[PDB]
RNA sequence: GAUUAACCCAAGUCAAUAGAAGCCGGCGUAAAGAGUGUUUUAGAUCACCCCCCAAUAAAGCUAAAACUCACCUGAGUUGUAAAAAACUCAGUUGACACAAAAUAGACUACGAAAGUGGCUUUAACAUAUCUGACACAAUAGCUAAGACCCAAACUGGGAACCCCACUAUGCUUAGCCCUAAACCUCAACAGUUAAUCAACAAAACUGCUCGCCAGAACACUACGAGCCACAGCUUAAAACUCAAA
RNA sequence: AAGUGUACUGAGUGCACUUGGAC
């Protein structure tokens, strides 16, 4: 399968006008690295975002992939992606709803794979979204568990996939933990300070927390507010202050968290612990879930 | 420093010498496992005939073949001794040209 | 069977120290030995275990970490440390972690094997 | 790469390795004066001639300005480049702090350092007539409880930076952590101005003592250890690389 | 403007400090 040359720096530079605020990776042979870490493509169903330059669609179409829906932003790389379509004989795409994309397993991966590398500054929405998605089993998910490999930055990634007691457990690894297998498989390789860590989510079949993603959104950033207080420190301002102390501590005994625990020696069965009793709190006082302390201390 | 401070310093302690390539020796025996070439820094430019070679240690190492010709070829046996090359960054071996499988230079 | 049918019933009815010869390595037993209680795993004689490399006291407490997993919720074992009573090594920081929390109220009942140390 | 010629040594030649070359030099800017003070064993001869300002802790107190509450009025107030967002609040007057301390201060004092600039009182600012590891150590941060006018990481809203509100936190108490361009980047003590001297900087030196440095990066890093009580600080390498820095 | 320390956030901000900046 012979395809067009991958676009140097200069032919880079002309098509964009510049003449002389972007990273492009046009290392062909770290985009077959990530696709070959990304599993086996063979008659798969690729879902490439961030396209850019295209070195990613190369190496992905170079594995033999069924259908590569491309969905690009900027139209001065169309031109090229519709080259690449014409050389292999490839579906281009100028809030994009992937559901209705392909023509779905129930809940192994339904041989549709999602590869991404976008802007940092648009990765994490996106895997935020992702996240939802995956909470309410929809989106990119209906066809099931699709697995996803995205490109974020190396601290991004630690902390995504950080473990309990890892200095970089936070709510981003919280969040991406109690619903994917996540694992981070780094490059320092760009063209144009930061390195770039390549990471791949695999939905769980069985969520280690079965409550709405707001609630457990709201209960982690909670606990997260406060990264170097006790974990209580930060559980307290869930409730008004008025029943604050008391709130607090039912809370924590309707639990079994250790009040002196630090917000990141929480695990998921903590989180899930907490949840479940924040639920039921939220359950039997309606104007709970809504409440927040700051919106209160303007008064 | 004072004088006192000398004393009780003591004379210097000058340290070990870090062994070369070579692990201190002259000369090693090898088997070569992969010959190439390779590009010397700008503003030298000719290529270059390297090869890794299983030094006698078992470390493996890249060492310059010198010379125009040869016949190196896998599992074969070489000669490696020290010398860095002006221009090839990291190759810090040298096969002795005249010794076993090195066939002498091919001229 | 002796322990099960004379100090079990005292047991079940707190917090359990269990003690583990580290370099033997009853676990799977004990849900029924003591009950569904707060119990405490203490690797003894880690002084003599040569240092390997390095972190392996880490990879210890890993290894008896899933040793337990695979006997036990995570009965529920709230804590694993390693301590060697020959040279007290260890032994202070148990008793900090002991008196620290409130989850270490009350009795504490000193379970383990004839060699693990437990008279040391 | 070949050719000519030439040079050095010569029955040798010279590629590799190893050794011989090794501390009386420096420390403001290059590595280096350790954040600060005090010992012992010692060391040196410099021992003999020889008030008060803004230290520190405690207790008490408050002039201006805030916030809140009262009336009285007014319907807008706030906000800025300009608007939005927000509040129905705004102006005068009065009451009124556990916050901060104009002017003096163009002064240069106190303290070992960090720091110390509202008032009063109490206690009080070591010492030989030398140098020399337990006690302190700004801001930040943590634990428990209070205070919370104002400011404000973070969050949210409005069109990172700007505006609005608000939290840790800045404050009191009781304990912790021990790091700063902790800098006069110029160690203590004694002495001198005799002949100037890399450059710049705070003119140049002598004696004496302690501490510190032996190219760069790896590396305020890893391993171990101490403090921790687990996410961090102190101590601190090696290998590989380079002929620089 | 630059930088030191420290903490949050994802390079900025907060507090103090230095001029190894300008007036
Ligand atoms: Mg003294
Ligand atoms: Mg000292
Ligand atoms: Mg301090
Ligand atoms: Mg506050």
């Amino acid at each position: 399968c012979r395809l067009p040359p991958l676009p140097t720096i200069r032919e880079i530079i002309k098509l964009l006008r510049l003449q002389a605020s972007q990273n492009f990776l046009l290392d062909l042979r770290l985009t077959d690295k990530i696709v070959r870490k990304a599993g086996n493509l063979t008659n798969a169903y690729v879902y490439e975002v961030g396209p850019g330059p295209g070195g990613i669609t190369r190496s992905i179409l170079n594995a033999d992939v069924a259908e590569l829906l491309v969905v690009e932003k900027d139209t001065r790389f169309i031109p090229g992606l519709q080259m690449l379509s014409d050389a292999a004989p490839l579906r281009i795409v100028h809030t994009f709803k992937v559901e209705k994309a392909f023509s779905k397993r129930p809940w192994d991966p339904p041989n549709v794979h999602i590869i991404g590398n976008l802007p940092f500054s648009v990765s994490t929405p996106l895997i935020i979204k992702w996240l939802e998605n995956i909470s309410c089993r929809d989106g990119p998910f209906v066809y099931g568990r699709t697995q996803m490999t995205l490109t974020f930055q190396k601290e991004v990634a630690e902390r995504l996939a950080a473990n309990t007691g890892s200095k970089q457990r936070s709510r981003l690894s919280v969040m991406a933990q109690y619903l994917c297998n996540v694992r981070h498989i780094t490059i320092p390789a760009f063209v144009p300070e930061v390195d770039v860590g390549v990471v791949h989510f695999t939905p769980l079949i069985q969520p280690k927390i079965e409550q709405p993603f707001k609630l457990v959104e709201k209960v982690v950033q909670n606990v997260f507010q406060f990264r170097r207080k006790y974990c209580h420190r930060g559980l307290r301002m869930l409730f008004p202050e008025a029943q604050r102390l008391e709130s607090t501590g039912r809370l924590l005994e309707l639990a079994d968290i250790d009040p002196t625990l630090r917000p990141r020696q929480l695990s998921i069965s903590h989180f899930k612990s907490l949840c479940d009793v924040y639920r039921k709190m939220c359950d039997e006082d309606p104007q709970l879930f809504a409440y927040n302390f700051r919106e209160e201390l303007k008064r | 420093a004072t004088l006192n401070q000398m004393h009780r310093l003591g004379p210097p302690k000058r340290p070990p010498r870090k062994l070369g390539p070579t692990e201190g020796r002259p000369q090693l025996k090898g088997v070569v496992l992969c010959t190439f070439t390779r590009k010397p820094k700008k503003p030298n430019s000719a290529n270059r005939k390297c090869c890794r070679v299983r030094l006698s240690t078992g470390r493996e190492a890249v060492c310059f073949i010198p010379g125009e010709g040869h016949t190196l070829q896998e599992h074969q046996i070489v000669l490696v001794e020290g010398g860095r090359t002006q221009d090839l960054p990291g190759v810090k071996l040298t096969v002795v040209r005249g010794k076993y499988d090195c066939g002498h230079v091919q001229k | 069977e002796q322990y099960l049918e004379l100090v079990s019933a005292a047991l079940r009815r707190s917090l359990v120290l269990y003690m583990v010869d580290l370099l033997d390595l009853l676990l799977p037993d004990l849900p029924a030995l003591v009950g569904p209680k707060q119990l405490i795993v203490l690797g003894n004689k880690v002084d003599l275990l040569p240092q390997d490399a390095p972190g392996y006291r880490q990879r210890l407490r890993e290894r008896l970490w899933e040793d337990c997993a695979r006997a036990l919720l995570l009965t529920v074992v709230r804590d694993v440390r390693l301590i060697s009573a020959k040279t007290g090594y260890g032994v202070e920081e148990l008793i900090s972690a002991l008196q620290r929390s409130w989850r270490y109220r009350g009795d504490v009942y000193l379970v383990g094997a004839t060699n693990a140390g437990k008279s040391t």
